[PDB]
């Protein structure tokens, strides 16, 4: 049973990707 | 219950329940006061760069 | 679960669970941050 984790977009917590658009899941975010 | 500067750990927290922090610290340096110091020798030199 | 910036308060605590805090922070002040050849004729005006 997967678990979902919920974040807000705020640098350097979770920031977007160059290459989001390409990546999915949770490659598509980085950050603290 | 236990009111005193007791550091939350994680094996304390593993036996009993620990409070939100009321009191943040960490480990920093203590030095002498700076303090005057004697004037050196050739200390007449000193207003001017070598 | 939330994982993100989500400070540790009393209203938030009352109604959900708030684990240790991982990064501790406070408000704080942030500002805003050579001689010239003929700086010696500085002391007379022009």
């Amino acid at each position: 049973k997967t678990v979902v984790v919920t974040t807000i977009l705020e640098s350097p917590y979770v920031m977007m990707k160059k290459n989001h658009e390409m990546l999915e899941g949770n490659e598509r975010y980085e950050g603290y | 219950i236990a009111i005193a500067p007791l550091t939350i750990t994680l094996v304390r927290e593993e036996v009993i329940d620990f409070s939100k922090p009321f009191m943040s610290l960490g480990i920093s340096i203590m030095i002498k006061k700076p303090q005057k110091s004697k004037p050196g020798v050739f200390s007449f030199l000193d207003p001017l760069a070598y």
